[PDB]
């Protein structure tokens, strides 16, 4: 069947160089165009580049805004096409997505997380959200890198719980908050594995 | 940008395989091939192996 | 002389019952060979892009039959005969008379279809241990609410707060939105709300500390 | 004489055209509705008839 | 500059073994969209032609599998896996790059490989019957031979012969011809034979009255 | 299932008019070209014109020797195309092939043959073709129109018997030969339905 396995991505600095790959199988790899396609977090689809098979002359075409930083190559021996990424900026972060096809896309990878950042590794801040007079919830403030996890009362509590997407601040840091409804105890435990970070906090006014 | 033809070329490939992978389903319903993995039998006088 | 397409920008759909989205594109897309240059993309929430139906009308192999395209020149539908739950996602028409497509675009919303539901709103403020530090975060909750689109609006503002959505809840199949206003302790103190808005509410919503 | 356009437009009819028969052929070896055309029976306290 | 394709003149076969047809244009038939533009024929005697395969290699659905096609730019076969007794016919290999095709050429007769057989030849000489009408029809026979190209010469002549030929005979593949030189009773008795030619005979070959 | 059902040919004048129709019956008519295609007796397939579909004008071309004498035409409400010839001359004689589609001819009716002669019916002779020294046969000379059918020995004897396709003269009158092998008791039946002519002729030296 066919595959497109893509690999080679993560944490880079602005400035620096990174090079995807996507390697094809189950198919005839050198009689299609490939295609590059980026989606910023939360955001649209935005086409990146492709290049043509041997057929059609094996020339590329790009995105002004990755033009002359990024090139598109292909290995045909090996069934591989590849995201040659120079002088990175932050708003490249992004899934990249490499797909068959110059025209019709009709056979997706499964993307490659990139995302630019100067940021060192840095563990969360916890701080609560406590009532008055029946919600309640914990903030989780300044980390690096992605992700934090979030259970309450160890995982006993889950009704009524809801975990928020990750917003990126101004400074380069992550901040999450996790929220759960209850009236008239309350817990949130939260884990940063990549600084080694484990926190618990309760909620109360 | 690309031209015509080669648009033409992508979707005429997809219809092409469509109806190919159409036949392969169609004789693998009526007529895949069946491996004998294995056998095994008791038959008469003592005949108990094939 | 750029060639674009437009769809609806959400579709509530109900599993077992059909569903349609509609395309318009600023040119004709027929061409001479007699094919409508129009092919439809679905993003599930999570997964990669996949295609489902080209060249206006023919579904690929192994896309389920429920899917079908039709229309000719500038209006194309998309039709699903009987809605699944997993069919939830973003759909994308996407001409191809014109290359190359230098987005997406916005595509269609699809969710499940619920009553309207309107947000229940909570407002916390800086915690204590917080301003020990230096900075002081308010949070103004909008939970479980339907469709999306509640917006929300800050009078201690602008270029300081930032807002977060949930994506459609399995179970009550509602969203829910945190937004985050950020000042300093310095211009925290120097003052002593936020402002809702959603359809399903009768008029606006403040919560102030 | 004939345009690239109409002859594209024969083949690529042909070929969605192979297509739909062969996904035809697919359905019927899989799932075709089959018609109950009658019925008989004998069953107790002389139910000899539906 | 009009486009032109050849095949074999003949081709004999054997049921149960494959055969193979080349075909040649005067020009490439690749098309910028990847196809050549090149379709296969079959007319069986008696019947209407049938289309085989488009575009080089695409088998039109009902025809069966044992067909295929392949080659591209100027170089193309139409390849039977095993060929069945009900393949025989003429094929006709088609350009679809210049339109309209005027004419199918002469294309490939395929027939029953057997071995080569010579002429049997017979001349009959003008009956009684027919001189007391006023005409004289004199017959020359080559019976049973193979494969088909015959040739027969008079010599009392040109403009006054006319030839036919049987189809392949089902029981020992081979055929038949009669050509029959006419001339009135008054040209017919101001003189007092039939040459042969054919590859199964070691020269040529004479019957006279 | 597809079906293209001809009819409306046979036997006509120099001179004189015939219009051919081909039903269709099994596909949307309306979307294909349609196209005629003809063989003379024992000759190659001569394109004689076509019609486009509506969609693409409804348009014919024709082969410039029918140009000026023939017209094709459709009713799409009835799914049929039609041949109208005009001005036929005996050259025209052939068999009228109608097939789906302008330029992939992927669907052929049965064929129409058309004869255009100023010949009268007329009954056939029969004269002997005897041996001297183990082949004879018959010669069936000067009959209109086909066919002509002859057995040997009524129907008892068929094998060694070859009979020959009929020639057209230059009189305009056909002619065929039968034949048979057996060295070392033999007639000829030939029938004439046309002119109602029956005849018997025994073979010998």
């Amino acid at each position: 069947e066919v595959q497109l396995v893509q690999s080679g991505g993560g944490l880079v600095q602005p400035g620096r160089s990174l090079r995807l790959s996507c390697t094809a199988s189950g198919f005839t790899f050198g009689d299609y165009a490939m295609s590059w396609v980026r989606q910023a977090p939360g955001k649209g689809l935005e086409w990146v580049g492709f290049i043509r098979s041997k057929a059609y002359g094996g020339t590329t075409e790009y995105a002004a805004s990755v033009k002359g930083r990024f090139t598109i190559s292909r290995d045909d021996s090996k069934s591989i096409a590849y995201l040659q990424m120079n002088s990175l900026k932050t708003e490249d972060t992004a899934v990249y997505y490499c797909t068959r096809g110059g025209t019709l896309f009709d056979y997706w990878g499964q993307g490659t997380l990139v995302t630019v950042s100067s940021a060192s590794t840095k563990g969360p801040s916890v701080f609560p959200l406590a009532p008055s007079s029946a919600a309640l919830g914990c903030l989780v403030k300044d980390y690096f890198p992605e992700p934090v996890t979030v259970s309450w009362n160890s995982g006993a509590l889950t009704s009524g719980v809801h975990t928020f997407p990750a917003v990126l601040q101004s400074s380069g840091l992550y901040s999450l908050s996790s929220v759960v409804t209850v009236p008239s105890t309350y817990i949130c435990n939260v884990n940063h594995k990549p600084s080694n970070t484990k926190v618990d906090k309760k909620v109360e006014p | 940008m690309v031209t015509d033809s080669e648009k033409v070329a992508e979707y005429l490939r997809r219809a092409t395989l469509d109806l190919r992978a159409a036949r392969q389903r169609i004789r693998e319903l009526e007529s895949d091939p069946i491996a004998i993995v294995s056998m095994a039998c008791r038959l008469p006088g003592g005949v108990n192996t094939p | 002389d750029v060639v674009m397409t437009q769809s609806p920008l959400s579709l509530p759909v109900t599993p077992g019952e059909p569903a349609s989205i509609s395309c318009r594109s600023s040119q004709s897309l027929l061409h001479s060979n007699g094919y409508n240059y129009l092919d439809w993309y679905l993003q599930k929430p999570g997964q990669s892009p996949q295609l489902l139906i080209y060249l206006g009308s023919n579904r690929a192999s192994g896309v389920p039959d429920r899917f079908s395209g039709s229309g000719s020149g500038t209006d194309f539908t998309l039709k699903i005969s009987r809605v699944e739950a997993e069919d939830v996602g973003v759909y994308y028409c996407m001409q191809s008379l014109q290359t190359p497509r230098l987005t997406f675009g916005p595509g269609t919303k699809v969710d499940i279809k619920r009553t309207v539901a309107a947000p229940s709103v909570f407002i916390f403020p800086p915690s204590d241990e917080q301003l020990k530090s230096g900075t002081a975060s308010v949070v103004c909750l909008l939970n479980n609410f339907y469709p999306r689109g509640a917006k929300v609006q800050w009078k201690v503002q602008s270029g300081n707060s930032q807002e977060s959505v949930t994506e459609q809840d399995s179970k009550d199949s509602t969203y829910s939105l945190s937004s985050t206003l950020t000042l300093s302790k310095a211009d925290y103190e120097k003052h002593k709300a936020c402002e809702v808005t959603h359809q399903g509410l009768s008029s606006p919503v403040t919560k102030s500390f």
